[PDB]
RNA sequence: AUGCGAAAGCAGUUGAAGACAAGUGCUUGUCGUUCGUUAAAAUGGCCU
């Protein structure tokens, strides 16, 4: 509805719809509240991130939660969240960008030292490997962009 | 003004209006008529100077003695000139970078 | 092409002659890819970069510079997004260790 | 060093003995980042270890 | 310390200490979060009499105040909204967006 | 320090303050770390110079 | 170099009139001149 939208473009949105419109909302209205609702819960939020739908609302809801949270609490709801999905996700990323790379950080942050399979982590190495030499190479590039004696000359003139 | 509140110097454009040499230089004395000259800048200017910057040709500041004899120039090159007011000649002070 | 030795060739010779508008499209393809995993085509670029840098400065005003300013832009955003990288990068390197701790 | 670099690139061409000092520069940097790269990286390994 | 690693700059911030040292009220753009000192983390009621530790106000915030122990003003980039703090809701309101 | 954190992370996790415990650690590989960026720059205008007076 | 913006950046900007000098009625430069726009020089360096 256009009341509704309009709603959403309003700054102040109470409490309740905050809390369980996102499962209402599971298109356009769903990208106008993802790009703005100005209280959104991590739990479904992650969820939704986790969710395999990806239109390029990787890069939206990524940006939303580093926008709007803290680290601590992104660590401590994906320490809470399952690990088979965080599989599929970090599979999702190593086959096919600082938003998604902190969510990276983020996630081997919940982890920790235990959850790690071995060929997984020997593709994950590999891609982080030649993605840091790519930047490298990027910002060598930048930077980059950033960036008498006649002591017997036999000539000749035209007079 | 001179020091006394004697004499007054100041600078004229109507010599641009008549002529190329272009400001005009004229000290008038006050409360009797005893000294009024008026003489192009021209004139005092230096020859060399005409083929260099308005900076070096922008006058910025002047001052009288109490007697009329001397005149100082200062320019907004930093080099000021005095100009003694017989002759109608110039000695040149150079010690400022700025104006 | 293939070769950067031969590319530094044909290089001198473009600028004995073209570069303009090589330079364009590789600024255009490059603001598209900036991930590009063919470095050949950064290659093109830096050595372009470092030979013949005045005449860029010196040919144009506005078609080259509004590019220019795009990728500048891109490639910035790729500087910025280095740093976590290699701390990743660290923390990968520290959970193979334990790996092979946990292994011998 | 930078404007040191951005003066005097002709005369680096004509003598050789800059030359040979830039070569020194640069391994020395070269170095130097290496260094800090592996700083960086056993500072991500205690922002894991946190 | 208390060091978050927010993605998003907000060029106004301000904050407000109460008299005995111990709720500090650090109002970023938006959103203004209640603290103890103490833990430098969020205030969070036991009771949960919706005393929220978050306000989230519609204008970017210029001003926090807290006139006493009880009431606090704040001055948004468009209006000013004085609220209680023994009862969390807003007292009062002020337009200032053509001002 | 590599091995070190390797092998006795346990602890590490375990104790609360890790900022208070190994203040120097963090400090010294913070100057270091933000050193980088213009090390990387000082590089780059450096190799331009050296392959500008090396291809002749 | 103006506006928005975060310490990034993102958009946009360099128009005329008049007058004078020099060179050859024509070219450049200049302004202690107007209106319209969101718009390096005179060898000369710090007291006791």
């Amino acid at each position: 509805p256009k009341t509704l939208t309009f709603l959403l473009t309003h700054p102040l949105f109470p409490l309740s719809r905050t809390r369980n419109l996102l499962s209402l909302l599971r298109p356009r209205l769903f990208k106008q509240a993802i790009v703005t609702c100005p209280n959104l819960p991590l739990n479904e939020l992650l969820e939704e991130l986790f969710s395999i739908r990806n239109r390029e609302l990787l890069l939206d809801i990524s940006f939303r939660i580093l926008q709007d949270f803290t680290r601590d609490s992104i660590k401590q709801e994906m320490k809470k969240l399952s690990k088979l999905d965080v599989q599929n996700f970090i599979e999702f990323i190593t086959s096919g960008s600082t938003q998604l790379f902190q969510l990276l950080s983020l996630v081997l942050d919940s982890i920790g030292l235990f959850s790690l399979e071995g060929a997984l982590l020997e593709n994950l190495t590999l891609y982080i490997d030649k993605q840091v030499e790519i930047a490298e190479r990027n910002t060598e590039l930048w930077n980059l962009i950033d960036t008498a004696l006649p002591t017997y000359t036999m000539e000749y003139l035209d007079i | 003004i001179s020091s006394n509140g004697k004499l007054l110097a100041h600078m004229c454009k109507d010599v641009s209006t008549k002529d190329h040499e272009h400001k005009s230089i004229s000290v008038v004395s006050l409360f009797d008529d005893s000294v009024n000259l008026s003489f192009p800048l021209g004139s005092i200017l230096s020859s060399q100077t005409q083929s260099l910057s308005y900076n070096t040709r922008y006058v910025s500041s002047m001052a009288i003695d109490n007697m009329g004899q001397q005149l100082a120039v200062g320019f907004a090159s930093g080099v000021i000139s005095i100009v003694s007011l017989a002759d109608l000649q110039i000695r040149l002070l150079k010690w400022h970078i700025d104006s | 092409w293939t070769e950067p030795e031969i590319k530094k060739f044909i290089l001198t010779k473009i600028n004995t002659v073209h570069l303009s508008k090589i330079f364009l499209t590789i600024s255009k393809s490059i603001t598209q890819n900036p991930w590009n995993e063919e470095n050949l085509l950064p290659l093109w670029l830096k050595w372009l970069l470092t030979l013949k840098s005045g005449e860029l400065n010196s040919i144009k005003d506005k078609h080259t510079k509004k590019n220019c300013k795009h990728l500048k832009s891109a490639l910035r955003s790729s500087e910025e997004i280095l740093p976590v990288l290699l701390g990743i990068q660290g923390r990968l390197e520290m959970l193979r260790r334990q790996a092979k701790l946990r292994e011998d | 060093v930078a404007v040191v670099l951005e003066l005097y690139g002709n005369t680096l061409e004509s003598s050789p003995v800059l030359q040979e000092l830039m070569i020194d520069l640069k391994t020395k940097v070269r170095h130097e980042i290496h260094k800090s790269k592996e700083a960086q990286r056993i500072e991500g390994m205690l922002q894991l270890l946190t | 310390i208390s060091l978050p690693n927010f993605n998003h700059f907000s060029n106004s911030v301000s904050l407000a200490w109460s008299q005995d040292g111990s709720l500090i009220f650090h109002g970023f753009d938006d959103k203004l979060q209640i603290l103890d000192f103490d833990t430098f983390k969020k205030f969070e009621s036991l009771e949960n009499t919706k005393t929220v530790s978050e306000f989230t106000l519609d204008s970017e915030i210029q001003t926090v105040k807290l006139i006493n122990d009880t009431n606090l003003i704040v001055a948004t980039r468009t209006t000013l909204n004085a609220i209680n703090l023994l009862r969390g809701q807003v007292i009062n309101s002020f337009d200032l967006y053509p001002f | 320090v590599k091995w070190c954190l390797i092998i006795h992370g346990g602890y590490l996790v375990s104790i609360p303050n890790l900022m208070s415990t190994l203040s120097s650690l963090h400090s010294t590989l913070k100057r270091r770390s933000d050193l980088l960026p213009r090390l990387l720059a000082l590089d780059a205008r450096l190799d331009c110079t050296i392959n500008k007076f090396k291809t002749l």
